[PDB]
RNA sequence: GGGCGAGGCUCCUUCUGAGUUCCCUGGAACGGGACGCCACAGAGGGUGAGAGCCCCGUAUAGUUGGAAGCCAAGCCUGUGUAAAGCUCCUUCGACGAGUCGAGUAGUUUGGGAAUGCUGCUCAAAAUGGGAGGUAAAUUUCUUCUAAAGCUAAAUACCGGCCAGAGACCGAUAGCGCACAAGUAGAGUGAUCGAAAGAUGAAAAGCACUUUGAAAAGAGGGUUAAAUAGCACGUGAAAUUGUUGAAAGGGAAGCGCUUGUGACCAGACUUGCGCCCGGCGGAUCAUCCGGUGUUCUCACCGGUGCACUCCGCCGGGCUCAGGCCAG
RNA sequence: GGGACCGAGGACCGCGCUCUGCAAGGAUGCUGGCGUAAUGGUCACCAGCGACCCGUCUUGAAACACGGACCAAGGAGUCAAGGUUUUGCGCGAGUGUUUGGGUGUAAAACCCGCACGCGUAAGGUGAGAGCUUCGGCGCAUCAUCGACC
RNA sequence: AAACUUUCAACAACGGAUCUCUUGGUUCUGGCAUCGAUGAAGAACGCAGCGAAAUGCGAUAAGUAAUGUGAAUUGCAGAAUUCCGUGAAUCAUCGAAUCUUUGAACG
């Protein structure tokens, strides 16, 4: 045919609605981007097979692209919410990415994203009190 | 020839069957689109002069 | 979106017309809404304000306060409501300029002309409601 | 849809263009059996150790 | 080639769509006035003059007197029923005579006349 | 040249494919094809059906003529023979006449599929002058 | 052939949708959040800050009255041996003069067959005159009627009555003029010709007291703000005053590198993993059904019954953690 | 034997050796003080060393000469027509809709009739890129002998 | 040491840059055709309760008549309007008038 992931990357490597560009790096807001980095490896909306992990109320919601439904966005994403154990989410996410050959190159990134989201959901420590120095301290 | 489904007023499929009209298979050329769009967006302007 | 070529979307011309409008156009501009009771009594939404009207101030620093209109000062697009005043340095009270879009009419000064205005507005509204309904 | 097909047939002096490539999936094009079968053995790895 | 003052004699066509709209509105003004009637007059078929263009025909100014007579359309009535008349042109050939009388017969066959008042 | 002057995404895809082929094959065919893809339009003159027909008039029938150019139709030919032509772009009349003669239109990615080393391929260039 | 003529078209006018519902900030919601509504109307503007629904308007169909032009269904009449078109023919058929043209001078044109025009001199014709075609054998042929006149449309437009717009300019810009600008002013005169916008939502433009001759100052007061006082939005630099710190034997300023004094941005505040006990809970493994899926991986619900999971606490240990060094 | 400066890289791969390991393809181990203005940085001044006032113009170069009281704002290779080189794009012996006409949600976008502009209506010898069934085929183009107008 | 010259900072001055705004300009497009002896364009002098300019008007003079709208003007002062009315208004429209001296200017 005329269209492919390669064609889409050709069209969209220089500009996206998801593309945010600053001096220290180029990022992507795409939900199917496991590292929020602009690259063909991580361009989820570009690649035919892609993964995306988003926070849930308690756990992680993992979306994956269905290759037989690219023409149907409302039914194009296999969504599973993993709200059990941290170790069990990692097991399931790493299987969804590496057992049957759907993005084993993104296995590590997916597991890391799940871990980061769970750590974010973990309760947060109070701040240490601020200590003044020198002129401000004596003031 | 591929097929597209027709949707009713309620959002559910009606069962109708339609074939892609052979134009959705045309090449996608962002450079040509850029050139044509640049010209065709200048084609609306009103003159100004001191 | 505008369709008729006679009307213009020019900010410059619109502001010029608003700020150089004569007194009758200023009256039409300083039209004010009616209360709900008057709304279901007359089938009229808004009417130009006049000197004998009783209004309720519902916007501005004066929260929800009522009073009779004292003067419609068409020159600077303000009306004066009775007992809504501020004291100067000397202690003399001066009325506060309030806007008809900020006031709402509670009791309406009635005469033949305003009865005719209400009848015309009601007739148009009911004709269009009947046309839309059937 | 009907009239889209009709109007693109009715355009005069214009036909639907033919692309310069037939398969746009370079992954299939390269990792196809023909290319890999006629292909030469790799001369190195992506990240190569530095000797001296 | 700017030895003269083209700057004071230069013209731009920024009103091309405006004049197109104006001309279209003029054609509708004619058809509002001459509502059941065509907005033009029937013009004859004439062969182009020179050797370069004599292989083609175009529309001429008006029909000749004797070709109107052969078609059976009276002279004083033709401009009234919407046929252009050219008293300067001579047929000089049975070919042109026959082509134009056939055209007038087709006009006759496709015309509708209303009975005066 | 490292990057093509063209903005065509499909020519860029062909450049990537034939770059991989030139790097991973011993084929001077692939190397020359990549070079001719990098060169510009004025250096890729059209090749005519007449030129191809007289380049197959000898014992080179039943072959794949590869031209990295646009193939043009020649009205001076009353008859077109059967022929396996691959090129960047064809004219409508060139496609029609080749397909009526009984040949098949081929693209460069297809030629990479069937003939990734340039076997039984007649590589042709158009008139520069 | 005439005269009335309902009615119609054009243009002005009358009238026609929906939140000021609840909470927060605010001097003031037109801002944020919640819940609704209208939409052939989410153009624009005003209103104490970004308003489709507060107001004017905006979209479409109608509707109220008026103005002048044109068309006009019909209805009254018509008249006179009145006018008109065509046809045929043993009858006729008048067409522009000091104008053409010739010579000459000037001017003009791509145009000495003078391209046109004007002036001077001479000054026409009637199967005539003008312009072309042409070696074709003689000036054959072709095509038109000048010296009298009228005429809408397609065409131009820095001016007139308006109207709508812009990838224009934004107060040293844009017209010279956003202002009592062709003004003040200059020149005998013809003419030349500037500079100059912004308090505040609302003047609410500071009552009263006191010092001062007064101008003003200080209290006090208005305001969200006087760090907005009609020398008024914001308020740079050049230049200046006061205070703070410092340097300075006939230049200062600048580069590299310390030192003193003053003043500061970081980094760290512990993270991870094992051994114990106390717990407290909910998603230990396996199996059963449904669903989803990459067809072998998951998800629920049951099962699990707490030497298995998951979080906390009271302890112990490992590793990794900032700066300067031996 | 004594001293100085440096520690680039970041799983394994290799060359080796004195091979239970190693000084062999780049620094580790142990320990102390402090954990804050302590290191570090910015300003001002002192100190040692260094150091012509910028631009223009002329000349082989200098010197002369010219401009420079300071600050804010403004300020100088633009637009059009006609040629021409290269690059990108579409169609390609053809190409160019926008004179004009037909639609239009109306200066947009979409469509098009007849013209018109520009262009178009045979080899041998030897090389030669690239193919080969390894017997040879032979693009473009070149040198010579050619063939025709 | 102070003073003076110079450097840096804080605040206060001078000046009006920057930002923001704009009843203005500039350019294009569209409908229409209308000055004057029935006295034009222009110039002058008058007219408001309190006005110099701008604006309006002409001894009927910041204006009269008529039509429409429908309750004002506004800086102050004084009158209104009965509001169940031939009727406020620096209102709008506009078909009737008034219209000083000149200026083509005409005893």
């Amino acid at each position: 045919s005329n269209v492919s992931a390669d064609l889409i990357w050709e069209v969209s490597r220089n500009y996206n609605s998801f593309l945010v560009k600053q001096r220290t790096g180029t990022f992507s807001r795409d939900a199917l981007n496991l590292t929020n980095q602009h690259s063909r490896k991580h361009a989820g909306f570009v690649n035919d097979k892609a993964l995306g992990i988003v926070p849930a109320e308690k756990g992680v919601k993992v979306i994956a692209k269905k290759v037989k439904a690219a023409n149907k966005p409302a039914s194009s994403l296999y969504t599973v919410t993993y709200k059990s154990t941290a170790r069990k989410a990692y097991k399931a996410i790493a299987s969804q990415a590496a057992k049957h050959g759907y993005r084993a190159d993104l296995r590590q990134a997916a597991v890391a994203r799940a871990s980061a989201i769970l750590r974010s959901q973990r309760p947060v420590k109070p701040e240490p009190p601020k200590k003044l120095r020198g002129a401000a301290a004596r003031r | 020839r591929p097929t597209v489904t027709v949707f009713g007023a309620d959002g559910k499929p009606t069962g109708a069957t339609e074939v892609l009209p052979k134009v959705f298979s045309a090449p996608i050329r962002p450079d040509i689109v850029k050139h044509v769009h640049t010209g065709m967006a200048k084609n609306k302007r009103q003159p100004y002069a001191v | 979106m505008k369709v008729r070529p006679t009307v213009s979307s020019s900010r410059r011309k619109a502001r010029k017309a608003h700020f150089s409008a004569p007194s009758s156009v200023r009256r039409v501009i300083m039209s004010a809404p009616l209360s709900k009771e008057l709304r279901e009594k007359y089938n009229v939404r808004s009417i130009p304000i006049r000197k004998g009207d009783e209004v309720q101030i519902v916007r501005g620093a004066h929260k929800d306060k009522e009073g009779k209109v004292t003067s419609v000062y068409r020159l600077k697009y303000v009306i004066h409501v009775e007992r809504v005043t501020r004291e100067k340095a000397t202690g003399q009270t001066v009325p506060i300029g309030i806007h008809p879009s900020n006031v709402v009419i509670t009791k309406l000064h009635l005469d033949k002309d305003r009865e005719n205005i209400l009848a015309r507005i009601k007739a148009g509204r009911e004709q269009v409601a009947k046309a839309k309904g059937k | 849809i009907k009239q889209l097909d009709a109007v693109y047939e009715s355009k005069k002096g214009f036909f639907l263009p033919a692309n310069i490539v037939s398969q746009a999936d370079l992954s299939r094009l390269i990792n196809s059996t023909e290319i890999q079968s006629v292909l030469r053995a790799p001369k190195g790895e992506a990240r190569t150790k530095r000797a001296c | 080639h700017f030895r003269k003052h083209w700057q004071r004699r230069v013209r731009c066509h920024f009103d091309q769509p405006g004049k197109k709209v104006t001309r279209r509105l003029a054609r509708r003004a004619k058809a509002a006035a001459l509502a059941p009637r065509p907005v033009d007059k029937l013009r004859p078929i004439v062969r182009c003059p020179t050797v370069k263009y004599n292989r083609r025909t175009r529309l001429g100014r008006g029909f000749t007197l004797e070709e109107l007579k052969a078609a059976g359309i009276p002279r004083l009535l033709a401009p009234t029923i919407g046929i252009a008349v050219d008293h300067r042109r001579k047929n000089l050939s049975e070919e042109s005579l026959a082509a134009n009388v056939q055209r007038l017969k087709d006009y006759k066959a496709r015309l509708i006349l209303f009975p005066r008042k | 040249r490292k990057a093509p002057k063209s903005d065509n995404v499909y020519l860029k895809l062909l450049v990537k494919l034939y770059r991989f082929l030139a790097r991973r094959t011993e084929a001077p065919f692939n190397k020359v094809v990549l070079r001719r893809l990098f060169m510009s339009r004025i250096n890729r003159p059209p090749v005519s059906l007449s030129r191809i027909a007289r380049n197959l008039k000898n014992g080179n029938e039943k072959k794949t003529v590869v031209v990295v150019a646009t193939v043009t139709d020649d009205n001076r030919l009353l008859q077109v023979p059967k022929m396996e032509v691959a090129a960047l772009r064809f004219t409508a009349k060139a496609r029609a006449r080749i397909e009526a003669a009984g040949g098949r239109t081929l693209t460069l990615d297809q030629l990479a599929l069937e003939k990734p080393t340039g076997a039984n391929t007649l590589l042709l260039r158009g008139p520069k002058n």
